[PDB]
Formats: C-alpha cells, structure tokens, sequence
C-alpha cells in the first residue's frame, strides 16, 4: 500500500494542517511551485504517499482542504505554500459554524459533505493502491469536529477496508475561545471510538504548558503551538514517507497499536522541544534523546504517562546516530521502568531510526505510546463537559439544530466508558 | 528424475529463498544468467541437481522455485538483483497490499486474492517434472503473509498432491530482530492449521541466528543479510543429499523415515557447525571429532532449548568435506560413551551418518570463513516442546484478555479458532511430556 | 404576561426591551420552569448591562433554580469576570451550595477561569468546601494537573 488521502477541516484543521505540508515538503525537497530541488534519492522513494505526481516534476499534495466559512480559503492560498494545492481540492462553504458542533454536523456542514466526498473519490481513483485516509482538525470547534466527524463515518462507510486516521487537538481553558469546547468535544469523541483507528490527542493543554513553562513563551500564540504540531506530525509520519528498511503503513501501525477496537488514541511525545527560531538545542545525545521522549513534559497531551501503564510504544529516533546505543537506551527505559509496561503484551516496544533528521535539527526522537494514563484528558473533558451539562448552559444553541437531548447524556456516558475501560487495563495483572 | 519445487513465502521466505538459491547455483557451480559450462548435458539432463534446477534448450538452468508475496516490495528486488534472469519470471508472484502481520488477511481475506494464481503457477511447474516428490516451503511464522496464506497454501496443495511430501523452513520470532506484536498469535494460528499438513518442518530460531551473529561472527547488530547467509548455510546443508549423490536422505520421503517417528513431532532440531568469522581466514582446522562435539553444545543450535533435558527419537549427522568415516565412527563412540545422551527405549539408538566430500561454500560477500569439514546434525528431541511453550506462553499472556483478537475476527474469522489453534498446541506439548 | 417576555429578553440580552418590560411593571423576580430568574439568564450569557439593571430594581442576588445554582454560580461557571464582581459587590454568597455541592469556586475551578477563581478568593471563598464526593476546589486542581490553578490555590 502506498497513498495517503489527506484532508483538513475546519480553521485549526487548515492551519496546523497547512503547516504539516509545508513541513513534509521541506524535508522531501519539494518547492510552493511543486517542482523537486531537493539533493537525495531517498526524499523520492516513497513520496507518492503524499504527493501526486503530474506533468514535468511537478508533485501536488494529495490534501482536500475544507471548511464552512471562506475565511480561512484565502489564508491558507496566501500563506508560503498556499499555491501548490490543487484549486479544485478546495470545497469552501459560505455560512460559517459559529464553534457549534451541531451545525457542522447537522446543518451546514451536511449540506456541503456531499460537495466533499466527490472530491475524495476522486482522489481515491488516481491512486494505485490506496492505504486510508488522514485528517487534521479540532475538537472544540464545530467545523472540524461536527463536519469533521461527519466525514468520518461517510467515508468509513464508503471505504470500509481502509485505515481512518486523524489528528485531534483537544481544547484547553489555556487557550480557549467558549466555554462550548467541552459540548463539541465530547460529541466528536463519541464519534472517534466507533469510526476512527488511529488518533494522536494533540492536548492544546499540553502545547501551551510546554511553551508557557519549559519554552519560557510568557504568552503563547497559535504559531508557537503549531511549531509543536508539526514537529509532532512530522516525527509521527515519518516511517511512512522515508524508506528505512522495515515495513511501515497505517495498518500495520495499527494493528501493532491497538490491542482493543476503543482504546486506539495515541500519546505523542517529541525531543527536543524548541521554540520558532533559537539555535538553543546544540548537543543532545541518544541517553538525553530516550530521557525526554518518555518524560511527561515532552508530551502532546497533558498527561502524566506514570500514572498510568504502557500498553504499545512506538520509538522514531531521526538524524545520524548509534543504532547499538539506541537499543541499549531503550532497554535501559524498559527496565527501571518495568511497571509502566503491561506484561500481558510481550514486547511491546517499537525502535525505529531514520537518518534524514527535521529541519533546525541534527538529532531528534518521536514518541507515539497507547497508554491508560490518556484518561486523565478524557477525565479533564468529562468534568468540564458535565460541569456544563448540570446546568444545562447554552443547550439551546444545538437543541434548536433538531438535536436532542439524549444524545448528550449518551456523549457523557459513553466517554465516562471510555475512561472505565483504560482505568479496567491500568488495574489487571497477569496472574 | 525426482524434482523438488521451492516455494518461498513473505519477505522472510523471500529473503532467504534468495541466499539458498545464490549459495545452491555456487555450489553448483550456476552463473547468475543460468549458465552452466561444466556439466555438458545440452538439455534435460539428469545429474541429482537437476532434482532443484530444470534445463531449457539453450543451455541456461532455472530453479524449480516460486517467489510468492502479498506486497511487491521485496520480490521487485529479486526482479532486479543479481539473479534477475535465473528465476522464471512468471514463478515471481506479487499482490499489491500485504498481510499487515494479520493471519486472518494472509489466509482469508487478501490471501484468497491470488491464491489460485499460485496454484496454476505451481502447476506449471509440476507439470515440466517426470517424478515430483513434493515441496519445500520457506516462510516467516510471525508474518502475516508467511503464516496465512502459507496455511492456506498448504492446505490447498494436499489436496491437489495427496501422495506428495512437503517440508517446512519456518522461522522462528525473536524479539531482537524485529517482530510484530502479534506474532505469538501468527505463530500458533499457522502451527495449528498446518500441521497435519506438513511432513517434516525445520524451525530456525531468530534468537539463535542472532546469537551466533555476535558470539561467532563478531557482529554488533547483524542485518537480515547476515542471518539470511547464515541460515541458507544450513539450509544447503539439509537440502546437501537431494541435489547431490549420496546415502542418507536421497529423497523428501526419507526425511519422514529418519527424523520423523510420529506425524505430529515432526519438528527435528538442527545444529550446525563450525561457524568462524572470515576476518579469522588463517584459523586451525577443527577435527572431526571437535565439530562432531560442538554439535551437542547449545550455543551451535538452530532452536534454543536444552536437549539435555529432554530425549532423542532420532538423529542424523549430514558432514561436508574433508571427513573421513573411520574419524565420524571414532567420533561419535565418544559422544556415546562419556556424554549422557539419551534416547527414547522404542527408537534405534544408532546415528544415520552421510557424507558429502565436497568442502562446504561460502558466498563472497558473506561473513563465513572457508572450512575443510562442516556437519549438519538433525536430531529430533522431545527439548524442542520447550520452544512451543516459549510461544504458548506469550500467546496466553494476550489472549487472556483478548488482545489484538478484534483485527482477526474483523477479517473472515471467528474467535472460535483461537481456542482450536492453542488446545492444539497443548496436546502438542502432551505429545513431547508423553514420549519421554 | 410579562414575566416570560423579561426572562427572554434577559437571555437575549435585549437592553431597552428589559427597560420597558420593568416599566410595564414586569416582574423582576420571574422564574421559568426551573426556578431561574432573568438575573440567572442575564449572568449567564453574558450582558452586563442587564446585572446591574437588575440589581437595581430589586433582583435577589442569591435566588436559587430548582437545582439550587444562584446567578455566582453561572457566572463562575461561564467565566464572566465583571459579572462576577458586580454580583459580588451587591452581596451575592461566595460560599453557597448547589444540590452538586459545587460553590462558586468549584465551577470557576473546573472551567480553569482563573481570574474569577482570584477574585472569589479575595471575598471569602470557603477553601475547606466540598462538593458531594469530598473534593475541594484544591482537590480538582490536583487531579486535572492544573499546576497554575493549584499555585492560585495555595496564595
Ligand atoms: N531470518 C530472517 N527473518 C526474517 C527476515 N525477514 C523477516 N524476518 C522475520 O519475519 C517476521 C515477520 O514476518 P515477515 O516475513 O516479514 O512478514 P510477511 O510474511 O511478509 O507477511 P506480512 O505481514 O504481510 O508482511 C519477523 O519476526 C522477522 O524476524 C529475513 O530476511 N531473515
Ligand atoms: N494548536 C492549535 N489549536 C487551534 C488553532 N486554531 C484553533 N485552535 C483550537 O481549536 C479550537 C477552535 O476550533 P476551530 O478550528 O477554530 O473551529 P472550527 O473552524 O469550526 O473547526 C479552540 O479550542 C482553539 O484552541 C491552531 O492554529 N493551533
Ligand atoms: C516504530 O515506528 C513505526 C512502526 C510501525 C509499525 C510497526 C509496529 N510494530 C510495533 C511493535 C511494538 C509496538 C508498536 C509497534 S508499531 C508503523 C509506523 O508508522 C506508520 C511507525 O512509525 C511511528
Ligand atoms: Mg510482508
């Protein structure tokens, strides 16, 4: 399998989405033009999991970029990369979502999901052997997480074979624009455990601690997150787009991934942390490099791994470096780190390494882990959700999109599930 | 003649298909083309190498082998390799989307793509033979193309060849190579739905061929070439008495009648022995009696266990080279004599020797130093079910709360076969316990 | 009616039209079906100019809906800051309880306003309050990870 089909909703999903590419094209050598320039044969080997490849050297982004408003149209065109989407991957409606979660799936954003799913199938005919699918978006919005999970289950019922992967940030009071996140939250969360695969939580609780306290950021902006996001999405899809010489696709990441259908959301961890422009990580070493990775402060969601335990763990480390002191690291981590590993699954470590390292940096290391310490945002989400919820605030604005409401109190019980079952595998013992 | 066709299953089974078939046209003495200047038989022939290569008219020898994958990135390699004109092209099968280390895919769902493709491929080759005596299949117990649609591939050939034999070399996970998570699952799926099914099955140990990688061949992380040599040096070994003349094991029937006494322990333990890095090409030359001695010490194994703690049922010793039979009769007095090796009381307690005075080959570009004797032990001990309980063990540590069972069911299986699959094995166990 | 039109017109937040309902003599301390004042909706979403209307024309402070939230409560819940001080400065109880146990600085606590959570502390919020299963408003800090809520907390 080869070809990813990438699609973004929503204003976050565009926004950390268009940084991704404009990421991934670094790295491949890829210009705003779409024309090749880079000085490796390695950037080309797997690029058609990303990209198209059209007349002479001219390789397109398989993105579909969509939203309800056409605000974030223009920014995304105007932005350094902007011209080398494709201009009919563009399906922009006009009357916004207003952060509620019903109109983006239920009112606005159904009348413009059947736009969308003819330029997926589309996408999906030029390719040779399609592998699944990636989306980028937010939870707390209503673009990105009403329509964005209404997408979801269209195509996880028109190609039910292929593997759903998305990119969820979480929202976060630290950077918060309504005290409806949690509602929109918790409605998408209900849709992601029954029609999803694989999803990296990207907690906006834990990029704002991360440049607030260990960035030093005194006031964190959008552009200071998403420098954290795409250094995370680029170490995630690494594998994927550089060779290697182990086998590398989106089930077989799942597969190794996930033991159990529900429990498939991911904690992403990246070393070194760095701010926009500051030449500050020099000299960093593979026994710094397995340190930070697993510390909970180098983690994209604001979740302490040890209070919980491992149950899968994938390691990307990039960039020039002894492959045996690599193994002897992670060996050392899987040892005085014993008990934050469930013994019932053997072997449940994953070390990979991958010599073209991200831009800025010489060495890095990428974290993907399953968890059940990733309650604790599901717990976080839950709490303000039925904090809301008791007093029936602003319930109003998505009752009156033919909403009812027990499809409130089935999101509330069906995430509080959710955190019964990691807190059911944090708790059993081999015996 | 008595042809032997090759399938090679997966990227494990591909792989080392690949060296086996590098080292088999050198020992031969096969160009890469096909060419074959010294045996002057214009077409056919019928020397005992013509049991693995067939002959066209134009001089050129082509392996009795199909390549068979599920994705086609390890077999396009092959395609474009050194030996890109040996094989026949039409025996180099590929699919487009693997297994994704998934029994269920490999055996049901993307396995059932292709697979009667491969079976009028091997009928192809079934057909260019005057006496087909079976099969030899190479595969990956952990993957999900070599473990599900080698099983399904098995079952399908004993129905289409009833009265013909079938060999395994079946590779072993270790969890310093690499391996899946659900390899354990993969491992006994494919043991239970193949096991009536298969003659005599040779288990190579990943753990083993890493272990001698470092400890003998002074290599830090040995790459899957360094294993693939190493293990088509035994291979060669095994398969020594049906390319060339010889006494013991002259055909795959034999193999059931020395080293198998029941169907169902039909697992024999291989040692092989001397391994001796090249960078130490000015070594003394080891006696007959050293490297018959080193056949019965652990770290020269192919499975790790403890033959000490178990018994024999049966064991030949196949050597290479320099060896003279007075020297092996001497040698194996002694291993009678002051070393406890004990043999089940319903087995003769004698050892099947054969030679081959040909001195053993190394591939140029391998990490093996020249030997002037090499011995290939096939022993079939009851130590071996400790190998199935290392796997039975990491197999009931998951499926004891049913890790990973939703990606089988989700593709063309019911749950049911995975408490068939480990009963089966239990009685395996029961099986070793019973005989001694 | 003119009850209900004040109750709509304090969640639409329709400033003249709360000026001309009160001077038809509307009530002032109308409830809906759950017990909630045009206080409570005006707190709620937001309009400022409507609390201080209020206030001065006789809206209790602190009545209770049928669940026992008073106006603070939804204020502290949404994270209306200058609601809050204006309620506050009008007498509102900084320790009253709802039938969750939630005060006050629970809410402002859960949904991270920090600011309001500052402010409660300097009227007197009870830090030893508990909500129905033992936690205090330093308790959530602790379980949520909120490291800057906890740093507030302990001041
Ligand atoms: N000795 C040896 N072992 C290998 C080699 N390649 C893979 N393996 C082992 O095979 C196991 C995985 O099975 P694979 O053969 O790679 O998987 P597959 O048969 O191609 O089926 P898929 O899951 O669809 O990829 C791992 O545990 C490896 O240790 C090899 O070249 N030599
Ligand atoms: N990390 C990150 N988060 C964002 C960005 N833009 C918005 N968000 C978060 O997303 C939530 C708002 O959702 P949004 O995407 O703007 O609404 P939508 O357009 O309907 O999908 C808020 O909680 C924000 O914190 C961004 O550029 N980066
Ligand atoms: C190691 O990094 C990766 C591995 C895989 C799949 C294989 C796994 N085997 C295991 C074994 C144990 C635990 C986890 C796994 S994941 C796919 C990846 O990206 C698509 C990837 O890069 C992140
Ligand atoms: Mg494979």
């Amino acid at each position: 399998m080869r070809e990813i089909v990438h699609i973004q909703a929503g204003q976050c999903g565009n926004q950390i989405g268009a940084k991704f590419w404009e990421v991934i094209s670094d790295e491949h050598g890829i210009d705003p033009t779409g024309s090749y320039h880079g000085d490796s044969d390695l950037q080309l080997e797997r690029i058609n999991v990303y990209y198209n490849e059209a007349t002479g050297n001219k390789y397109v982004p398989r993105a579909i970029l969509v939203d309800l408003e056409p605000g974030t149209m223009d920014s995304v065109r105007s932005g350094p990369f902007g011209q080398i989407f494709r201009p009919d991957n563009f399906v922009f409606g006009q009357s916004g979502a207003g952060n509620n979660w019903a109109k983006g799936h239920y009112t606005e954003g159904a009348e413009l999901v059947d736009s969308v799913l003819d330029v997926v199938r589309k996408e999906s005919e030029s390719c040779d052997c399609l592998q699944g699918f990636q989306l980028t978006h937010s939870l707390g919005g209503g673009t990105g997480s009403g329509m964005g999970t209404l997408l979801i289950s269209k195509i996880r019922e028109e190609y039910p074979d292929r593997i759903m992967n998305t990119f969820s940030v979480m929202p976060s009071p630290k950077v918060s624009d309504t005290v409806v996140e949690p509602y929109n939250a918790t409605l998408s969360v209900h849709q992601l455990v029954e029609n999803t695969d694989e999803t990296y939580c990207i907690d906006n609780e834990a990029l704002y601690d991360i440049c607030f306290r260990t960035l030093k950021l005194t006031t964190p902006t959008y552009g200071d997150l998403n420098h954290l996001v795409s250094a995370t999405m680029s170490g995630v899809t690494t594998c994927l787009r550089f060779p290697g010489q182990l086998n590398a696709d989106l089930r077989k990441l799942a597969v190794n991934m996930v033991p159990f259908p529900r429990l498939h959301f991911f904690m992403p961890g990246f070393a070194p942390l760095t701010s926009r422009g500051s030449q500050q990580y020099r000299a960093l070493t593979v026994p710094e490099l397995t340190q930070q990775m697993f510390d909970s402060k180098n983690m994209m969601a604001a979740c302490d791994p040890r209070h919980g335990r491992y149950l899968t763990v994938a390691a990307i480390f990039r960039g020039r470096m002894s492959m045996k002191e690599v193994d002897e690291q992670m060996l050392n981590v899987q040892n005085k780190n014993s008990s934050y590993f469930v013994e019932w699954i053997p072997n449940n470590v994953k070390t990979a390494v991958c010599d073209i390292p991200p831009r800025g940096l010489k060495m890095s290391a990428t974290f993907i882990g399953n968890s059940t310490a990733i309650q604790e945002l599901f717990k976080r989400i839950s709490e303000q959700f039925t904090a809301m919820f008791r007093r029936k605030a602003f319930l109003h604005w998505y009752t009156g999109e033919g909403m009812d409401e027990m499809e409130f109190t089935e999101a509330e019980s069906n995430m509080n599930d959710l955190v019964s079952e990691y807190q059911q595998y944090q708790d059993a013992t081999a015996d | 003649m008595r042809e032997c066709i090759s399938i090679h299953v997966g990227q494990a089974g591909v792989q080392i298909g690949n060296a086996c078939w590098e080292l088999y046209c050198l020992e031969h003495g096969i160009q890469p083309d096909g060419q074959m200047p010294s045996d002057k038989t214009i077409g056919g022939g019928d020397d005992s190498f013509n049991t693995f290569f067939s002959e066209t008219g134009a001089g050129k020898h082509v392996p009795r082998a199909v390549f068979v994958d599920l994705e086609p990135t390890v077999i396009d390699e092959v395609r474009t390799g050194t030996y890109r004109q040996l094989f026949h092209p039409e025996q180099l099968i590929t699919g487009k989307e693997d297994a994704a280390n998934n029994y269920a895919r490999g055996h049901y769902t993307i396995g059932k793509e292709i697979i009667d493709l491969v079976l009028d491929r091997i009928r192809k080759l079934a057909d260019q033979c005057t006496g087909l005596q079976g099969f030899l299949v190479f595969h990956s117990f952990g993957g999900g193309t070599g473990s599900g649609f080698t099983s399904l591939l098995m079952e399908r050939l004993s129905v289409d060849y009833g009265k013909k034999s079938k060999l395994e070399f079946s590779i072993y996970p270790a969890p310093q190579v690499s391996t899946a998570v659900v390899e354990p699952y993969n491992s006994i799926l494919t043991t239970h739905t193949t096991l009536e099914h298969s003659d005599c099955a040779f288990m190579v140990d990943n753990e083993a061929i890493y272990d001698i990688c470092r400890r003998n061949l002074d290599i830090e992380r040995p790459t899957y070439t360094n294993l693939n040599r190493l293990i088509s040096q035994i291979v060669s070994s095994i398969t020594a008495s049906l390319r060339f003349d010889g006494a013991l094991n002259v055909d795959l029937t034999e193999f059931q009648t020395n080293l198998v006494p029941y169907p169902r322990i039909h697992f024999p333990l291989a040692t092989y022995a001397p391994v001796i890095s090249a960078e130490k090409a000015y070594h003394e030359q080891l006696s007959v009696a050293e490297i018959t001695n080193a056949c019965f010490e652990p770290a020269n194994q192919m499975v790790k266990c403890d033959p000490r703690h178990g018994k024999y049922m049966a064991c030949c010793l196949l050597y290479r080279g320099d060896v003279v039979p007075k020297d092996v009769n001497a040698a194996i007095a002694t291993i009678k004599t002051k070393r406890s090796i004990q043999f089940v009381d319903w087995c003769p307690t004698g050892f099947k020797v054969g030679i081959n005075y040909q001195p053993p080959t190394v591939v140029p570009g391998g990490d093996l130093a020249k030997v002037q004797r090499a011995v290939c032990m096939l022993s079939n001990t009851t130590a071996i079910a400790e190998a199935w309980a290392r796997l039975d063990h990491k197999f009931d540590l998951m499926y004891a709360k049913r890790a990973f069972v939703h990606w089988y069911v989700g593709e063309g299986m019911e749950e049911g076969e995975f408490s068939e699959a480990r009963e089966d094995m239990a009685a395996l166990e029961k099986d070793y316990e019973e005989v001694g | 009616d003119l009850g209900k039109k004040l109750l709509e017109a304090a969640r639409a937040g329709q400033d003249d039209e709360v000026r001309i309902l009160m001077a038809n003599g509307a009530d002032v301390n109308a409830t809906d079906a759950s017990g909630l004042t045009p206080l409570h909706l005006a707190a709620t979403y937001g309009h400022l100019e409507i609390v201080e209307v209020l206030l001065k024309h006789g809206a209790d402070v602190n009545a209770i809906d049928i669940m026992g939230s008073t106006p603070l409560h939804l204020a502290a819940l949404i994270g209306h800051l200058e609601i809050v001080e204006v309620l506050l400065k009008h007498g509102a109880d900084v320790n009253a309880v709802d039938t969750w146990g939630d005060t006050p600085l629970h809410l402002a606590a859960i949904m991270g306003h920090l600011e309001i959570v500052e402010v409660l502390l300097k009227h007197g919020a009870d830090v030893n309050a508990q909500d129905k299963f033992g936690k205090t408003a330093f308790d959530i800090s602790i379980d949520n990870g909120n490291e800057d809520l906890a740093e507030i907390l302990q001041k």
